[PDB]
């Protein structure tokens, strides 16, 4: 009866889609390019599990050099890891001179100044997200004393970055774009990175795959 | 200066893993065009294969308990073992143990029947 | 419950194990 | 006709026009120093729950400005401020400097209100490249509220010269104490923490007269009971440091004037 349609329906539906199952997985195996760029380099794995030693003697290997930016999007305790974790990673040998970027929600904005200070930085520069709607407007939220609309990166440096790689006066603080997917930060902060920085070697650190690009390093136990 | 497609290769071939790099420093688009958890490896596919000469077509229940792990989906097991003989149904080698020589040959019977009858898709027949 | 499984945020293997998990259901109600 | 993105980010200009100066005089309490770091504000002022300091940051060698030392030597009582929350603009050089000097002062971050700057500059000029519009400046076209159309309000923010990124945006620090004893009468998500306004590329630091009233609405909605009322007069909950006769005389504030 019903249920039969319903069975000769379904049959119908598996025929249709094992061909698009099989298109797909004939046009995989002939040569088809994800979106991701070549010269990306992901590295899956838990940063508290992470032998960053290797990654350091692997980098003075194969450029003679230090990583330039260090951008990081925490996982903040609301995967949600820790603080004194995040604090521990080791991003002093992983870096002598150059920037650092952490996005911080407004309730670890002291965390991440903190921390910032701890590592050896000196907080100079400060970059905020601003939500849009598909209209052109601020996108607005909620929060305890003003509605939030806004994410905040901050910014660290280290050493002398004058001599002759980092550029001066580009880019802006303020990034205005919609709040699309999950927590998902625009790709102009990788614009206006390599502005800063252009021919870089670049690390992120808690990265998903949309976050892989070129010359930059990404980590992350999704990826 | 730096040559940075070298440089990701060695990077890539001393810090990624197995599945993301081509044992030669190249990027695999393949781990990138699927879902995280879902790759069919090549290791997964000369085990299945390895499945098929041991058991018989269609037991997929003591593939997956033995030949993979504990974690196999058996409409994928499924699927690429109909991928491998080169027939949208796997229906008439139901507990035949077939093994690779006689896999690859049809195979390349199915491919030979699909052009000869204009009724061919992507390594399936029609059926 | 087609128009549940056919959603344009799932993939192929998904849409098809949850096709044939609905077949065996199906199937196994009528025996 | 009026439905660009530079018209939809500027309706509050049409909806906030500021008011005039109270004229009797026990709705204000106005008082002029010398030097606001060395003075007590103890004796001059009472359990008071708002402290805008409208401090003007120096970081150069060769313009006017206040520096951290200055915020050092001020000296905010403990009875002066029990339940209260601090607002105190900021600067990307020395964010971590006011933040370390005020919570040793026992002041802690809450919030952050941000006035994005747009330029009323920039967007003439994006206007005559484009194209009635030739005998207009940027200071009349705040002044009377006849802006150009713009559906990318990107290209024309105030992009300031700055070393590292350029500064294009306006911080309003908010740092609360908080006290076991007593309680503060707050009102959840009445206005939101990013407010676009014009601006000129002469002087980025300074806020209109409509953007100092969404200022000043903004810590009036946040905090109701420090508004002007019959039970707050002469015992005003709301100080003003670093006064200006721009806006600052008020209903239920308190100003402090420096060498005026
Ligand atoms: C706040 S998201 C950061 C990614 C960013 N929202 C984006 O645009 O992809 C946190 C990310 O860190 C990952 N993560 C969590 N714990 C981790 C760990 N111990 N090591 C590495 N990555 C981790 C999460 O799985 C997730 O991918």
């Amino acid at each position: 009866k019903g249920l039969q349609g319903l069975l000769q329906d379904i049959e119908k539906r598996i025929l249709h889609y094992k061909q698009l199952f099989f298109k797909e997985q004939n046009e995989i195996a002939n040569g088809k390019r994800s979106m991701v760029p070549d010269n990306s380099i992901p590295i899956c794995s838990d940063v508290t599990k992470l032998n960053f030693q290797a990654l350091i003697d692997a980098q003075m290997r194969h450029a003679g050099k230090m990583f330039d930016v260090i951008m990081m999007a925490p996982p903040w305790q609301l995967d949600s890891l820790s603080d004194e974790k995040i604090q521990n990673m080791p991003i002093q040998s992983l870096q002598q001179d150059g920037f650092i970027f952490v996005w911080a929600i407004n309730a670890k904005y002291r965390v991440t100044i903190k921390m910032i200070e701890n590592w050896g930085y000196k907080l100079v520069d400060e970059i905020t997200w601003v939500k849009k709607t598909v209209n052109g407007k601020i996108a607005k939220g909620h929060g305890f004393y003003l509605q939030h609309a806004k994410e905040s990166c901050l910014i660290g440096v280290k050493g002398d970055v004058d001599n002759g790689r980092f550029k001066k006066n580009i880019a802006s603080d303020v990034i205005f774009s919609e709040r699309r997917g999950q927590s998902q930060k625009p790709e102009e902060i990788y614009q206006y990175i390599n502005q800063l920085c252009p021919n870089g070697n670049y690390l992120e650190i808690f990265a998903r795959r949309n976050n892989l690009h070129d010359n930059w390093v990404s980590i992350g136990n999704e990826l | 200066p730096l040559d940075f497609t070298q440089y990701a290769k060695n990077m890539r071939k001393d810090l990624s893993n197995q599945d993301i790099c081509l044992e030669d420093g190249a990027l695999n688009h393949s781990y990138f065009l699927t879902k995280k958890g879902q790759y069919w490896t090549p290791l997964n596919q000369k085990a299945l294969q390895r499945g098929i000469e041991l058991f018989g077509v269609g037991n997929w229940k003591e593939i997956n308990y033995d030949e993979f792990s504990g974690k196999a989906n058996i409409v994928e097991l499924e699927l690429r073992t109909c991928m491998i003989l080169g027939i949208n149904d796997i229906t008439e080698y139901y507990g035949k143990k077939i093994s690779e020589e006689e896999q690859e040959e049809i195979k390349k019977s199915n491919i030979a029947k699909g052009k000869k009858e204009n009724k061919l898709k992507d390594n399936i027949y029609q059926k | 419950t087609l128009e549940d499984i056919e959603n344009e945020k799932f993939t192929n293997l998904e849409i098809l194990t949850h096709l044939y998990n609905l077949k065996a259901e199906i199937v196994r109600r009528l025996a | 006709p009026g439905e660009d993105q530079l018209s939809l980010l500027l309706k509050w200009r049409s909806s906030y026009i500021p008011p005039q100066k109270p004229t009797n005089e026990d709705e204000y309490k106005k008082i002029i120093c010398k030097d606001i770091s060395s003075e007590k504000l103890e004796q001059h002022a009472g359990d008071v729950s708002a402290l805008f300091i409208n401090i003007k940051w120096k970081l150069s060698e060769g313009q006017s400005g206040k520096s951290i030392e200055d915020l050092k030597k001020l000296a905010i009582s403990d009875k002066l401020i029990n339940n209260g929350i601090i607002f105190i603009w900021s600067e990307k050089e020395i964010l971590s400097q006011i933040v370390d000097v005020l919570e040793a002062k026992g002041f802690n971050y809450i919030e952050n209100f941000m006035i994005n700057q747009l330029s009323a500059d920039k967007a003439l000029e994006m206007q005559r490249k484009n194209q009635i519009w030739s005998d207009i400046t940027p200071e009349q076209c705040i002044e009377q509220e006849k802006f150009p159309p713009n559906n990318y309000v990107q290209d024309i923010f105030v992009n300031s010269e700055y070393s590292f990124f350029r500064k294009s945006k306006k911080i309003l620090l908010m740092l609360r104490k908080f006290n076991k004893d007593a309680q503060l009468e707050l009102r959840h998500q009445r206005t939101s923490d990013i407010f676009f306004d014009i601006f000129e590329q002469n002087k980025p630091n300074d806020v209109s007269k409509k953007g100092m009233e969404f200022v000043y609405k903004m810590i009036e909605t946040l905090l109701p009971k420090a508004n002007y009322s019959e039970e707050n007069k002469g015992a005003f909950k709301m100080m003003e440091l670093y006064a200006d006769d721009k806006s600052q005389p008020r209903k239920g504030w308190i100003s402090v004037y420096e060498q005026e």
